[PDB]
C-alpha cells in the first residue's frame, strides 16, 4: 500500500509503526507528602525557638 | 526525555526539547519448497507391511507422503518460532535472515544464574530478569515483570531444583506445593509433544519450565531447541526468557509471522497462506508430482524483551 | 539482505529550529544562495558567503544558517524551489546544527553570535 | 537484595507457618503500588517497619544518570543506600515537616500575587508564522526537622 | 498517505513540556527528601543541614 | 528544476521476456548467482559464470540472462530474494537483452544458443 524501496513503480506494505515511550517515575511525587505553601515574595523568613 | 536546568528569573533565558526520530525498516521473508513424487515401480509387486500377500495401492503411498511433508512443515515451523523467539531468525542452513537485534538497534540480555555456587543469590537473578522487560519494555505503559515464560533444558532445571539454598527452603514448609516439589511429581502441565506432562518448577513469581525438543537436519547435526547459539558445555545450562502474551496486552503484540503467496498463477499479489499442496501428474501415466510451499518469516518487534538465562557464573 | 538488516534511513531534519525571527514583509533574517555544484543542503548546516559548507579552519566565515532541505540530484528544495535559504541575521535558533568533519562548534558559535544568532539549550 | 539474604531474617522467617513467611521466602514479593514503570514495588515487612525498593533514575542535558535512591559521595556497587524520612501519620498534619513554596512569574500583572504550580503563556508570532510558548515554575521544597531523614547503608561503619 | 497535522504536533510538544516540568518536580522532591536541594546542573557549595544547625 | 525538467527515471523491466521454459520440478533452466558486491542486475542482462556483466571481448563467456532486479546496496532482489537468478539452459526468450557497451550481440547470441536459448523477433 506504499512505494517499495529503491524503486517507485512497485508497492510494498507498512504494517503499523512501533514506538519508544521514556521511563518516567511517580512514586515520591505520588507519595503526597509535601504540602502547598503559595507565596507572593521571592523570599520567605522562618524563626526558630527552642526552650533548653 | 531530560530534566530542566534552573536558570535566574530576571535574565529570562530558558530551555528547549530535541525534537522526535523516525526511521524506516524492511523485512525479507524464507521461501521453503518441497517436492516428493508417485511411481508405480514402488506400487507394483511390493507388498503392503503387516499383511500376508496384499500388496499397496496408490491411495495409501499418497496419505503416508504427504502427512510426512504436513509433519515436516509443522516441525521447520516450530524450528523457526523457536529461532525468533531467541532473537535471531536463523535458517537450519545457517543462513541469516533477519537479524532482530541489529535491525531494531538493542543489544541482547543474558544472565548467568550461576547455580553452581551453593551461594548464589537466586532471588538477586530473578529479580534482575523480572525488572530488565520492565526497564527495557519502552511501550509507555505499565509493565509486570513477572509474566513471562522461562523455558529451561534439563540441565538447567537439574541444577535449581536441587540447589541447596531452593531446597532447604522449601523443606522448611508445610504447604501442598512444597511437599509436592520436595517429595511428589514435578510434571505439572504439557504435552511437549512426546511428553504428556512436562516439568515446570515454581520458586518465586516465576516458573522454570523443561524442554526437550530437537530436530536434526540433512546434514545430522541435531538441533536444540534450548540452547545458545556458540555455548556447548555439557555442564551449563541454558534457557530462554520471553514475555508472555498477557505482558504488554493485545493492543501491544510484539510476535508475528507473516505469510504471502507462492509465485505460482493466479496466486499472484494474493495473500499468503501456512502451506501451499499442488498435484500434477506426469505425462503418459508415469506417475504423480506434488509441490509444497511456504513464504514465511516470524519476527519480535521488541527484541530486547528476549532475555537469555545461563547457568554458569559469567 | 545478506548482512542480516536493511535500514532505509532517516528523515530530514525539520524547520523547527527557528525559536525567534525578526518578522518583516520581505523577511530580514533570511537570505536565498544559489547552489553550488552537487552538494547537498540540509536544515541546521553552517554556509559560507558563497554557499558552500563551512569547513575546518574556514570558521571565522560563517555566514548563516540553513533551513531548507536541497536535492542535488533534482536541483530542487524540498518544498519545490530553484534556491537554498539560510539564517543570516537577528534570529534565536536551537543547538540542532549539521557539522562538518574536523569543525568546532566554539569558533562557529561566536561567529554566528557576532551577526546576531543566539543558540538556545536544547535538551534530551 | 543483601536484606532478603541476610542469613538472620531468612532463618527467623523460614521457621514460621504463616502465609507472610511463605510469601516473604520462596514468593512473588512484589507487593506494592506503581512507581511508574512496572506494576508493583518490591516491599519486605520485618520488625514492624517496611523497606520498599525504589528504582528510579533521570537524565539530565549532558547524558548524566541522575539515581534518586542514592547518597551523594559514595559510587561503590557492592554498597547499598536508603533514605528513611517521618511518615505523614508520625508527626499528624499539624507537623507537616514537609512543603513546598510557590512564587510569581516576573509578567505584568503577576507582581506580588500567590504563585501557582506552573505558568503557561502563549504567544502569537507575527504575520502569520505560528505559535510560542512559554513555562514557569519557581519553587523550592524543603524540610523543616531534617534530622529525621536518616539514610541507611548495607555496609560497616 | 497520510500528513501530519497541527493539532497532533502542538498536543505532543505540550505534553512534553508538562511530563518535563513533572519529572523534574519528582527529582526535586527525592532531592529535598535526601536533605540538601541541588538541580539538575549540581548547583552544590554547602548543605542545608548545616544552615539548618 | 533549474533546468525545467525534472524527469523521475523510467519503470526497471518486468519479467515478461520469458515466452517458453523447461517447466520442472526444482527449475531446469533457473540457475542461482552470489551477487556481486556493488553490482546492479536488472532484467535482460547477460551475465557470466562468476556473475559478473559479460564486458567486451569476452561475449562467448555469457553464461545466462538475468531476470531479476537486484538493488545493489539494498543487497535484496525487487521480489526480496537473496540472490541473483538466471535462465541458462533450454528456453525462449524475448529480443530484449541489455548488453553493456562495445558488446557484440551477435557473438553473445550466437553463445548462447549453444546453451539452449533462442530469441523471438519482437517489434516496434
Amino acid at each position: 500500500l506504499t512505494n517499495s524501496e529503491k524503486s517507485r513503480f512497485f508497492l510494498a506494505d507498512l504494517t503499523g509503526e512501533v514506538q519508544s515511550i521514556p521511563n518516567t517515575y511517580g512514586y515520591i511525587s505520588g507519595l503526597g507528602l509535601f504540602r502547598s505553601a503559595p507565596q507572593t515574595q521571592t523570599t520567605f523568613l522562618m524563626d526558630l525557638t527552642d526552650w533548653d | 526525555i531530560s530534566l530542566l536546568d534552573a536558570v535566574d528569573r530576571t535574565s529570562r533565558k530558558a530551555e528547549t526539547s530535541a525534537p522526535e526520530r523516525v526511521r524506516q525498516i524492511s523485512f525479507p521473508m524464507m521461501y521453503f519448497k518441497e517436492v516428493e513424487s508417485i511411481t508405480p515401480d514402488e506400487i507394483q509387486g511390493v507388498r503392503q507391511p503387516g499383511t500376508a500377500n496384499e500388496l499397496t495401492t496408490e491411495a495409501v503411498v499418497r496419505a503416508k507422503k504427504l502427512m510426512k511433508i504436513r509433519t515436516k512443515f509443522d516441525i521447520t515451523r516450530e524450528f523457526l518460532f523457536m529461532q525468533a523467539l531467541k532473537g535471531k531468525v536463523i535458517d537450519a542452513n545457517g543462513v541469516l535472515y533477519a537479524d532482530l537485534y541489529k535491525q531494531f538497534d538493542v543489544t541482547k540480555k543474558t544472565i548467568y544464574f550461576d547455580l553452581d555456587n551453593p551461594n548464589s543469590d537466586i532471588d538477586a537473578h530473578i529479580e534482575d530478569l523480572r525488572m530488565h522487560m520492565e526497564d527495557e519494555a519502552k511501550t509507555g505503559t505499565v509493565i509486570n515483570g513477572e509474566e513471562i515464560h522461562i523455558v529451561v533444558d534439563r540441565t538447567f532445571f537439574s541444577k535449581l531444583i536441587k540447589h541447596p539454598k531452593i531446597r532447604d527452603a522449601y523443606l522448611a514448609q508445610q504447604t501442598p506445593l512444597a511437599w509436592q516439589q520436595i517429595t511428589g511429581s514435578l510434571r505439572t502441565g504439557g504435552t511437549d509433544g512426546v511428553q504428556a506432562h512436562m516439568n515446570r518448577f515454581y520458586y518465586g513469581g516465576v516458573v522454570f519450565v523443561q524442554y526437550n525438543g530437537k530436530f536434526k537436519d540433512k546434514r545430522g547435526k541435531t538441533h536444540t531447541l534450548v540452547s545458545i547459539d556458540g555455548v556447548s558445555d555439557t555442564n551449563v545450562g541454558v534457557g530462554h526468557a520471553f514475555p508472555n502474551v498477557a505482558m504488554l496486552g493485545e493492543a501491544n503484540n510484539i510476535f508475528e509471522v507473516a505469510y504471502a503467496p507462492c509465485p505460482k498463477m493466479g496466486y499472484a499479489n494474493t495473500l499468503g497462506q501456512e502451506l501451499y499442496v499442488f498435484e500434477y501428474e506426469k505425462d503418459r501415466d508415469e506417475g504423480i508430482d506434488f509441490e509444497a510451499h511456504s513464504y514465511m518469516l516470524p519476527y519480535c518487534t521488541r527484541p530486547q524483551l528476549l532475555v537469555d538465562v545461563r547457568s554458569d557464573a559469567e | 539482505a545478506y548482512q542480516g538488516f536493511t535500514k532505509l534511513g532517516e528523515r530530514e531534519p525539520l524547520n523547527d529550529i527557528i525559536l525567534w525571527e525578526e518578522i518583516t514583509p520581505t523577511g530580514h533574517s533570511r537570505k536565498e544562495y544559489a547552489p553550488v555544484a552537487s552538494t547537498e543542503y540540509r536544515v541546521g548546516e553552517v554556509l559560507k558567503a558563497d554557499g558552500s559548507k563551512v569547513a575546518a579552519g574556514q570558521e571565522a566565515q560563517a555566514d548563516s544558517v540553513c533551513i531548507v532541505n536541497f536535492y542535488a540530484d533534482l536541483q530542487l528544495s524540498y518544498h519545490g524551489q530553484l534556491k537554498v535559504v539560510g539564517i543570516y541575521r537577528d534570529a534565536e535558533l536551537k543547538d540542532l546544527l549539521k557539522l562538518e568533519s574536523g569543525v568546532d562548534a566554539a569558533a562557529v558559535k561566536s561567529a554566528l553570535k557576532a551577526k546576531g544568532i543566539d543558540f538556545v539549550p536544547t535538551g534530551l
